């Protein structure tokens, strides 16, 4: 399973 | 034995040819088991190994949501890195991320990895402590600060020590008859004269899994590292790998040369010689 | 900032004339990822060659396996033709069953 999305906003680079 | 899971993300901008492509592939050791490609006609996470197929619709949908969201975020990231490097809008660039977890022979976490590159160069890496970052340059430092501000390392750590290991162990069990099976190399030595005074000895390893292997030539028991031509281990397309190592030897000295083969699947390391 | 592909051309199983096999062209070590790979039979492009999903090595360089069914014979020549931004012209690597 890949890293799940965080609860909030996925942080871009 | 020891095992790892890795996901490999590639996000590739292509100005003038649409939005950046995002592709993700997942591996357990040398076995790919999933893919997602934003350029697919209907992008969705797809199985690429038989043992993952048993996962239910919720798994596939969960994956697909993750990858679809990552596709969009990586497009932002590409824009951001273009800016961090003061790059023109004209060029195509690539962000890669590789991450995952390594287990030891006991199934316990050995360590996690979460590394990123930009245009093929290290950009930012999660340190082994899974708590701090190493940024390659002042651009990556912007990302580091952003990730520090957003408590990103904690997210990565939670995954790497949690779901990563959990799911890896699950896959290892579900695919145990392949993932936990080491197939030894089938080996032979060939001999090809190159001239009247020299011949090539080529030591072959075929059909082995996993890819890790050591193939060396010795002359009179000494490693011939500099004199050995060693091709990259290459996939056969049936899960197994192939490799060879060759040395050019003086005619008549063939028996002074031994090929040594180390591989997980071998009951014992091999010593091979040309057998005329 | 760019890396040229390594290219190996080989069969899945040991080659036996008249016996169906798979012809592989493994391209690796390249960057960036765009790459054109054709398998050739007697100089002509084999249609509908398959390939692996884009992945990469620890050094970030990409690799791909291109493959197609083929039945080797004594006379038929097979090859892999690769182009990449790092190459001025396509590079052709011949299939040698000893390699």
């Amino acid at each position: 399973l890949p890293e799940p999305l965080p609860q909030g906003q996925l942080t871009a680079y | 034995g020891s095992h790892s899971m890795r996901y490999f993300y590639t996000a590739m901008s292509r100005p003038g040819r649409g939005e950046p492509r995002f592709i993700a592939v997942g591996y357990v050791d040398d076995t790919q088991f999933v893919r997602f490609d934003s350029d697919a006609a209907s992008p969705r996470t797809e199985p690429r190994a038989p043992w993952i197929e048993q996962e239910g619709p919720e798994y596939w949908d969960r994956n697909t949501q993750i990858f679809k969201t990552n596709t969009q975020t990586y497009r932002e990231s590409l824009r951001n890195l273009r800016g961090y490097y003061n790059q023109s809008e004209a060029g195509s660039h690539i962000i890669q991320r590789m991450y995952g977890c390594d287990l030891g022979p006991d199934g316990r976490l050995l360590r996690g990895h979460d590394q990123s590159a930009y245009d093929g160069k290290d950009y930012i890496a999660l340190n082994e402590d899974l708590s701090s970052w190493t940024a390659a340059d002042t651009a990556a430092q912007i990302t580091q600060r952003k990730w520090e501000a957003a408590a990103v390392a904690e997210q990565r750590r939670a995954y790497l020590e949690g779901l990563c290991v959990e799911w890896l162990r699950r896959y290892l069990e579900n695919g145990k008859e392949t993932l936990q099976r080491a197939d030894p190399p089938k080996t032979h030595v060939t001999h090809h004269p190159v001239s009247d005074h020299e011949a090539t000895l080529r030591c072959w390893a075929l059909g082995f899994y996993p890819a890790e292997i050591t193939l060396t030539w010795q002359r009179d028991g000494e490693d011939q590292t500099q004199d050995t031509e060693l091709v990259e281990t290459r996939p056969a397309g049936d899960r197994t790998f192939q490799k060879w190592a060759a040395v050019v030897v003086p005619s008549g000295e063939e028996q002074r040369y031994t090929c040594h083969v180390q591989h997980e699947g071998l009951p014992k390391p091999l010593t091979l010689r040309w057998e005329p | 900032i760019q890396r040229t592909p390594k290219i190996q051309v080989y069969s899945r199983h040991p080659a036996e004339n008249g016996k169906s096999n798979f012809l592989n062209c493994y391209v690796s070590g390249f960057h960036p990822s765009d790459i054109e790979v054709d398998l050739l039979k007697n100089g002509e492009r084999i249609e509908k060659v398959e390939h692996s999903d884009l992945s990469f090595s620890k050094d970030w360089s990409f690799y791909l396996l291109y493959y197609t069914e083929f039945t080797p014979t004594e006379k038929d020549e097979y090859a892999c033709r690769v182009n990449h931004v790092t190459l001025s012209q396509p590079k052709i690597v011949k299939w040698d069953r000893d390699m």
